[PDB]
RNA sequence: GGCUGUCGUCAGCUCGUGUUGUGAAAUGUUGGGUUAAGUCCCGCAACGAGCGCAACCCUUAUCCUUUGUUGCCAGCGGUCC
RNA sequence: AGGGCUACACACGUGCUACAAUGGCGCAUACAAAGAGAAGCGACCUCGCGAGAGCAAGCGGACCUCAUAAAGUGCGUCGUAGUCCGGAUUGGAGUCUGCAACUCGACUCCAUGAAGUCGGAAUCGCUAGUAAUCGUGGAUCAGAAUGCCACGGUGAAUACGU
RNA sequence: CGCGGGGUGGAGCAGCCUGGUAGCUCGUCGGGCUCAUAACCCGAAGAUCGUCGGUUCAAAUCCGGCCCCCGCAACCA
RNA sequence: GCCCGGAUAGCUCAGUCGGUAGAGCAGGGGAUUGAAAAUCCCCGUGUCCUUGGUUCGAUUCCGAGUCCGGGCAC
RNA sequence: UGAGCCUUGAUGUGUAGGAUAGGUGGGAGGCUUUGAAGUGUGGACGCCAGUCUGCAUGGAGCCGACCUUGAAAUACCACC
């Protein structure tokens, strides 16, 4: 007779609020949830969400990474979020939009992107 | 190319029913100019379908088209380097035409005895979600689902917009600037 | 950015281009190239050219008035 | 020589005269808008014009008019209908 | 005068007819335009399986004749089997035009009856009375038309967008 | 001297272990795209397995002889 | 000659506590591009090795033997 | 913090079934300061609403026993 409801085995840790980091780049976007005190609570990515090819660097693929990730942290009973945004890729703002539409409350959309003060020499790519 | 947008010649309503959509259906069934032949093959098919099940004659016909209607279709705008298709909403008129066309394509290659049995089965199967043109709608929906949108000249669309004083915004779209 | 100091709830009108300190549109000049050390003499010293484009517009109003362009 | 195919029914191609350039040459024939069109309007050191586009031409689409057989038959008469 | 261009190992362009059931076969039945015709077209008549025959009216072109419009409509029939599909081939008999149809004609009929199950790479024509498809006439022409030239029947997909 | 390996469609290679089986990449020829060649695409053709014999129902294959190509060996005082 | 441990889609593995035949890649067709490289799609196949046995039924759960792979033997 | 040995407590969601089917014998029921039950509050909880149940409250029956369905039937004590 029985045909199932519960999505996973019973919740673990349980921290109520967390930080997310979206590393968006030209080839792929990675969304990683953490604790305030620095601990990965789970991740998912565009490439791991089954896109590959040119689809891997698209706002639509970025969204579907975020919703997949949102499932992985349900085991932690999280409700509130802050989000760090990181890099020049597409999906950069579109990933956030998927997190608020996941039912999460987002505290700050802090773009962090790491900028040399002139610093180390870039590669010279696309050459003539 | 093409200066002027105009089209659509106007069809005469069906003689038995007074209906426009059946009269369009008999055209897309029509080989080699024979309208009076296509008429009979359609009516004998339609009556086979409505006797099989349908309190109204056009009941089971209308739901036949409803299950094979394709919501979105895959178009190519040529980025090059292997394009990969772009979904577009299929306009309701072009929705009807794709849907009617596919049932008849399937009927024409059934190979059973007479187009009236071939057609009646292919409507019968697609009314009840197991036909040859159910499958082709489902296959088109699979290719449309996988290729959920992406598009090109994104950089050029924003700068061609800036050259006409057009806003700081861009999004995936077809055959034209974004 | 969407901006983190606007007031903290998600309000989705904010246009990220109309909300950028600097990010993207110059800031990542430093990636997938080194702008070869005085490549800027031909990349960036086209300042005269864009100052000319402003001069040209400021001229073109006046010539249209005396010629009666409409 | 005649003639014809083709680029192409693409819509362009150029003369006089005036002017600017040492000169080949440009100008007009470029600009603004519009069209099937160098089409038409506006506006200028270019002003005028010719070939070309359009037009006339035939044909078809109505309707009037006149004709009225070897065509026609609504009424009409006769009727083998 | 006879031979030749009309050969054949093969390769290619153009078109026809087909591979079928929206059909082929049979019988009954419907409504066109446009043209040609006194070197010609030729009814009615009786004869021939038929192509054709002879006998003979008529026509100068809205009149007579080529000329039975075909697909379509009706009804029956066949059952996915290279077949009641396809008819290429070849035998045999036969007709006509003309001096003569062997090389090098067209057509009738009996018989027979191939490849062909929608075609690799490639690829072309079209925007609406169009394409597709069905028949009809004509120029040349004693005799050879799938071609070319024209006429009318039935009559579509779709064109968002550049 | 001697010993062991080799002799395949026009080229280079595979299959060679008591066996019946011909494959790959080039080149070739026909068709296609292109103004035309190149390339690119599709189709096809091409070896009676060096040569002679023997064993075998059957041999490129196993066995024997000869010619041809290669590797090693042909010393010791 | 023992103890081990494996024997399935063509392959490796595996949904397979007995009530219940799959993931990854392989070949065909469709859908697109300077055919392709490359997306996306729908089929891919097994009496789980041959025999015993528990049982309400069980391949696997308990067992005997063939072949592969790993030890100690001699 | 692994493991063994071992002390007490426990889950087994098939097909049909009200639900409860770890293998299997006993067995017609167990009544300290009751054994109630039952609605309610939380916890564990997984082939999802299906078991056990701290405990507020209640001192006013679980439930088999041929009560029924099913190869096996349940309560309740052993066995592992």
């Amino acid at each position: 007779a029985k045909a199932p409801i519960r999505a996973r085995k019973r919740v673990r840790k349980q921290v109520s609020d967390g930080v997310a980091h979206i590393h968006a780049s030209f080839n792929n976007t990675i969304v990683t949830i953490t604790d305030r005190q620095g601990n990965a609570l789970g991740w998912a990515t565009a490439g791991g969400s089954g896109f590959r090819g040119s689809r891997k660097s698209t706002p639509f693929a970025a969204q579907v990474a975020a919703e997949r990730c949102a499932d992985a942290v349900k085991e932690y009973g999280i409700k509130n979020l802050e989000v760090m945004v990181k890099g020049p890729g597409p999906g950069r703002e579109s990933t956030i939009r998927a997190l608020n539409a996941a039912g999460f409350r987002i505290t700050n959309i802090t773009d962090v992107t790491p900028i040399p003060h002139n610093g180390c020499r870039p590669p010279k790519k696309r050459r003539v | 190319p093409r200066r002027r947008v105009i089209g659509q010649r106007k069809i005469l309503p069906d003689p038995k029913f007074g209906s426009e959509l059946l009269a369009k259906f008999v055209n897309i069934l029509m080989v080699d100019g024979k309208k009076s032949t296509a008429e009979s093959i359609v009516y004998s098919a339609l009556e086979t379908l409505a006797q099989r099940s349908g309190k109204s004659e056009l009941e089971a016909f209308e739901v036949a088209l409803e299950n094979v209607r394709p919501t979105v279709e895959v178009k190519s705008r040529r980025v090059g380097g292997s394009t990969y298709q772009v979904p577009v909403e299929v306009r309701p008129v072009r929705r009807n035409a794709l849907a009617m066309r596919w049932i008849v394509e399937a009927a024409r290659k059934r190979g059973d005895k007479s187009m009236a049995l071939r057609l009646a089965n292919e409507l019968s199967d697609a009314a009840e979600n197991k036909g040859t043109a159910v499958k082709k709608r489902e296959d088109v929906h699979r290719m449309a689902e996988a290729n959920k949108a992406f598009a090109h000249y994104r950089w050029l669309s924003l700068r061609s917009f800036s050259h006409q004083a057009g806003a700081s915004s861009k999004q995936p779209a077809l055959g034209y600037l974004n | 950015p969407v901006i983190k100091v606007r007031e903290n709830e998600p309000f989705d009108v904010a246009l990220r281009r109309f909300k950028r300190s600097c990010e993207k549109a110059g800031v990542l000049a430093e990636v997938r190239r080194r702008e070869f050390y005085e490549k800027p003499t031909t990349e960036r010293k086209r300042a005269k050219a864009s100052a000319v484009k402003r001069h040209a517009k400021k001229l073109a109003r006046e010539n249209a008035r005396r010629t009666r362009l409409y």
